[PDB]
């Protein structure tokens, strides 16, 4: 996995130069495994990774600030990138270009809602099914 | 474990062949600060007779420890910088200075935010004796890494504190532990039913 | 130091003093039973995966 | 007045037997008897009864021959057998009242000031008790309406002596239910509760239909109680209630999840033991 | 005066003074020494004001959930600060339960609502509703059975 | 504990003939009481078989005794008491889980009450919690 | 008249009702509660009144037809929930 370790380091650092040099150095292993289409969709989701980290560690950051942090060209480009990230649901936030800032969803206390019920329902049904399978598989050979 | 052993053997240090008592006490202080919560730290270091006795001779280690304990954060970063230099020079801690400084910075940030629901970045920067860009960058890095329970808000610089409620934390822990146990149960059942 | 149940707020400049709901004991017992059953499942692994 | 009346299994069985024997010898819509019991505060305990000869003209609707002499003779002999049982009312096995009920209650009030009618329906229903209790009250209606001597409902219940509980349980031993909540029976009980609620709501709606169209007059106590019911209906869309409801549902579901997880682990252990036992048995048979 | 102090409603101190001042303090039917004009008269006047304010605060806590300070001041005849001090003293003494949201002045007599308590109130409402519908159907059966007979 | 009887004529018993004919298997299947034997069950009298004539209407009337009301069918347990009971039983089930862990470990290392008690506790927890959850659901729907 | 769903009466509503400006709807509601006509509380911060009761009175045939309609709805809902539960649990009903 060392080539992929280098790839992950390059993407996390967000540096196209290191990403490209890693790709050029370890293309052979990438032919052997088969990821090139995935490894360019990578570059795409590398800028996506930048925006996702920004939205993960912020609540009301402005478009100019997003652009500066991601080293994008203009707040216009940053606005496009973040809006598409919203569309793809990788940051799961809102946006507001009246004042040019991306707002995040108002985090809600997720225990007075049906998500705990749904999770416990899945797990309860799974446990019931396991018990039924076990008590069925119980066999008596004569 | 280093904190546990060092604090258990601090009052009866006999191994002078490794290091003098002063160096051993500095190691105990550093490791205890990075490993122990605030209550245990106060009970076993700030209120430690044999540690205070040597910290009288050691005026910088004392300033470090008490700057952290008494929530004096500018002095704390000063002491942490000097500790980073000392402990880079050190030979046993040498491959730990970056990690230790990072963890102590995270501890200081969590400690400051532990008693706040919404802390303005200006106040945080003034408290830590740094700029606003510095605190913003550090907070963003540690929140992204998942080490701090706080969300920044830069358009109007404010650091909201999204600590999880007791019941919410309990629910999340139940989900995690139950997922692990259920994976084990599923594996065992599929191994045995066939 | 947990001397009283309150939290500051450096925004409006306020001290929100509240009453912290008690730590639910049912979840504590549930988590302890979860770990106990996990080690029980480890024992069942030792039994079956090694005797079958 | 009397706030409660508790009838007994012996009274119910005696009433049923009386009706059966009378309808076997001949044909009659009602059969009438006296109810013997004791008071403990305003809680009548109808612990016994005895039939009395009685016939009427179902056409005239005002001619009947309840036998007072027979009543007093039977009451005296029942006093001789047991003393802490004085005449506390009467019963008739008619599903509906009649214009003669007020007159017969007037007759019975000579033997008891607080004489209470108890209609014990021999035809077995499925939602409510077989006994309906009535006390004759005649008072100037504060309503300001003409007042007539009519009945007023009295809360009724079925209770049993211990010596009657033993007999009841023995007689029901074959078709008894478990005296414990088994999940299937609890779900069934909830379904029966929904059935009963629906039936009661249907009865109220039918009465409202009749009073609205005009067949019946507006009973002010009925309307007051219905108003209070509609005042008492909860609000379940309230956010502060929805949040607490989800919180409690999640707590119950996590307890259920832990229970099911434990049960599944136990079942897996049982199957591990069974597989090991089968392995041992087949190895031993082979060798 | 006794009737007002026994009634469960807000009696405004200004109106009480206007109506019952001369006849309690300046006399006509003599003026009782209590509420006179000397040290122990004026002090007992302030004591009577305190009793009036205590009555008003009790009535508020009984017929309110969230009353603004802007309103308690006017309805209690004390400045905002005076009313806040009086209510704080009562709260410390543990006579009145009330939490003052001094940032917004949203003085709140609502004790914290445990989900246990909320759902318990809901269940009690449902229990009483079913009992009342049962009683109503019993009386309905009686009414139909009687009047349909006619 | 009820029993019917009739006397045996003094002549028949001495004549060697049995007190009562026996033409069918009915009548037997009853174990005579030791008290009745020691007091002379078969020497002076004999126990007749008691049968009970139960009509369907009578049985339904008897059921009316403890028949539950639709109220109690559709009613909810006190929520504070429910939470207390759940917490108590879950703690007890925790203790039984520790016991059952030690039991399985020791038995499988050297090669029951913990497992059985734990099964009973899980059963009661499941039934109570499910019943109240469903009752709450039904109330929320039905009463609005 | 107001159903239990939205029995949150407002100061403006009571003003548009019996003629009084919104500075003594508070006193009027206090008088009502004290006399015992209604029950509940008054959140004057949000300027609304929560009513959880009313003293029942005598009604009209149309006021009872409205109650009949409300019952019709309630009966329909109860029957639907009954059918749902019975069909779902059919295999475990005793």
């Amino acid at each position: 996995l060392m080539p992929y370790f280098l790839l992950t380091q390059a993407v996390r650092t967000g540096n196209l130069a290191k990403f490209n040099q890693v790709l050029d150095q370890f293309g052979e292993k990438f032919q052997a495994d088969g990821t090139y289409t995935l490894i360019i969709r990578l570059r795409h989701n590398v800028i996506k990774t930048g925006v996702r980290m920004i939205s993960l560690s912020y609540s009301r950051i402005s478009l100019a600030d997003i652009a500066q942090k991601l080293q994008l060209d203009s707040p216009e480009d940053a606005e496009f990138i973040v809006a598409k990230a919203i569309r793809d649901g990788v940051i799961e936030a809102s946006i507001n270009h009246e004042k040019g800032y991306v707002q995040s969803k108002e985090m809600i206390d997720i225990y007075s809602t049906r998500e705990p019920q749904l999770a416990f329902h899945q797990r309860i049904s799974f446990c019931l099914d396991i018990h039924n399978m076990s008590v069925k598989a119980m066999r008596f050979p004569p | 474990q280093a904190a546990e052993l060092f604090l258990d053997t601090v009052s009866t240090f006999t191994s002078y062949e490794l290091m003098d008592y002063k160096t051993f006490v500095t190691y105990t202080v550093y490791v205890s600060m990075i490993a122990l919560e605030r209550p245990d730290l106060r009970e076993k270091v700030i209120k430690g007779a044999e540690i205070l006795e040597v910290l009288h001779s050691l005026p910088a280690v004392r300033q470090y420890l008490f700057s952290l304990y008494e929530c004096r954060y500018s002095v704390f970063f000063q002491s942490l910088a000097v500790v980073e230099q000392e402990m880079k020079k050190d030979w046993l801690f040498a491959p730990h200075y970056r990690y230790y400084v990072r963890e102590m910075r995270i501890h200081a940030y969590s400690q400051l935010l532990e008693s706040y629901r919404s802390l303005t970045l200006g106040y945080m920067a003034e408290a830590f004796g740094v700029g606003v860009e510095f605190i913003d960058q550090e907070l963003s890095r540690f929140i992204a890494a998942g080490r701090l329970h706080c969300k920044i808000d830069k358009v109007n610089e404010i650091v909201e504190t999204n600590r999880p409620d007791s019941k919410n934390w309990q629910y999340q822990e139940t989900i995690k532990k139950g997922d692990l146990l259920l994976n084990r149960v599923q594996k065992l059942s599929r191994v045995i039913n066939m | 130091d947990k001397k009283f149940h309150g939290i500051l707020d450096q925004g409006e400049g306020v001290l929100i003093i509240f009453d912290e709901p008690p730590v639910d004991k049912t979840y504590e017992a549930a988590l302890e039973t979860i770990q106990n059953m996990s080690k029980v499942v480890d024992s069942l692994y030792n039994k079956a995966k090694k005797l079958t | 007045a009397v706030q409660k009346v508790v009838v007994h299994p012996l009274v119910l069985l005696s009433v049923v037997d009386h009706f059966n024997r009378i309808g076997k010898v001949g044909n009659q819509k009602r059969v009438v008897g006296v109810l013997l019991g004791s008071w403990q505060k305003k809680v009548l305990d109808v612990s016994n009864s005895f039939a009395v000869p009685f016939d009427e003209d179902d056409k005239d609707d005002s001619v009947w021959f309840l036998d007072h002499d027979y009543l007093e003779n039977m009451y005296g002999m029942f006093k001789k057998v047991n003393a802490r049982e004085r005449i506390v009312g009467w019963y008739h096995t008619g599903p509906k009242l009649h214009k003669n009920d007020i007159a017969i209650n007037e007759l019975m009030k000579r033997y008891c000031p607080n004489s209470v009618l108890v209609i014990i329906d021999v035809k077995p229903k499925d939602l409510g008790l077989p006994t309906e209790a009535y006390i004759s009250v005649e008072e100037v209606h504060d309503d300001g309406t003409p007042t007539s001597k009519t009945f007023e409902h009295v809360t009724s219940e079925i209770g049993a002596e211990e010596a009657e509980e033993v007999g009841v349980e023995h007689l029901l031993r074959d078709i008894k239910d478990t005296t414990v909540g088994t999940l299937s029976q609890r779900i069934t009980n909830q379904v029966h509760g929904l059935k009963g609620l629906n039936s009661k709501l249907l009865d109220i709606r039918s009465y409202l239909e009749k009073v609205a169209t005009g067949k019946l007059p507006i009973n002010h106590q009925i309307i007051y109680q219905l108003q209070d019911v509609f005042n008492l209906l909860p609000d379940v869309s309230l956010q502060e209630f929805v949040k607490a409801f989800y919180l409690k549902t999640n707590d119950q579901m996590v307890v259920v999840y832990l229970a099911s997880l434990i049960r599944s682990v136990v079942a897996l252990h049982n199957l591990i033991n069974n597989k090991i036992a089968n392995r041992d048995a087949e190895k031993k048979e082979g060798q | 005066l006794l009737k007002l102090f026994t009634t469960m409603e807000l009696m405004r101190w200004s109106t009480l003074v206007e109506d019952y001042g001369m006849e309690l303090r300046k006399g006509s039917s003599p003026a009782t020494d209590v509420f006179g004009s000397t040290e122990e008269g004026e002090k007992r006047w302030k004591d009577l004001k305190n009793r009036v304010v205590e009555h008003n605060i009790r009535i508020m806590a009984k017929y309110y959930t969230r009353i603004t300070m802007k309103r308690m001041a006017q309805l209690l005849d004390l400045s905002v600060d005076e009313s806040e001090a009086f209510l704080s003293n009562l709260v410390v003494n543990k006579t009145i339960f009330a939490k003052v949201d001094r940032l917004a002045g949203i003085i709140n007599f609502q004790r914290p609502k445990d989900p246990n308590n909320l759902l318990n109130d809901w269940s009690q409402k449902l229990n009483s509703l079913m009992s009342l519908v049962n009683k109503t159907t019993h009386l309905i059966a009686k009414e139909e059975m009687i009047h349909n007979l006619q | 504990v009820i029993d019917a009887f009739r006397l045996i004529n003094a002549n028949m018993m001495v004549l060697g003939h049995e007190p009562r004919q026996t033409t069918s298997n009915l009548g037997h299947l009853n174990k005579p009481s030791i008290q009745a034997l020691i007091h002379g069950l078969n020497r002076h009298y004999y126990s007749i078989t008691i049968n009970y004539r139960k009509n369907e209407l009578e049985q339904k009337m008897l059921l009316n005794l403890h028949k539950k009301s639709w109220m109690e069918g559709l009613t909810l347990q006190d929520y504070s008491e429910h939470c207390k009971h759940n917490e108590s039983v879950v703690k007890e089930m925790l203790e039984l889980a520790k016991n059952y862990n030690k039991a399985v470990e020791e038995e499988d290392k050297m090669t029951q009450d913990p497992k059985r008690h734990l099964e009973e506790h899980v059963d009661v927890l499941m039934t109570s919690n499910i019943v109240q959850c469903l009752a709450a659901m039904l109330d929320t729907v039905v009463f609005k | 008249t107001r159903p239990a769903n939205h029995r949150q009466l407002t100061f403006e509503e009571i003003a548009k009702s019996a003629k009084i400006t919104v500075n003594e709807v508070e006193l009027l509601v206090m008088k009502a509660l004290s006399v015992g006509l209604v029950k509940g509380s008054i959140d004057e911060v949000d300027k609304r009144v929560h009513m959880t009761w009313v003293q029942p009175r005598v009604l009209d045939l149309q006021q009872i037809k409205g109650m009949k309609d409300r019952l019709e709805f309630w009966c329909t809902d109860v029957k639907s929930m009954e059918m749902l539960v019975e069909h779902q649990a059919h295999d475990i009903l005793t």
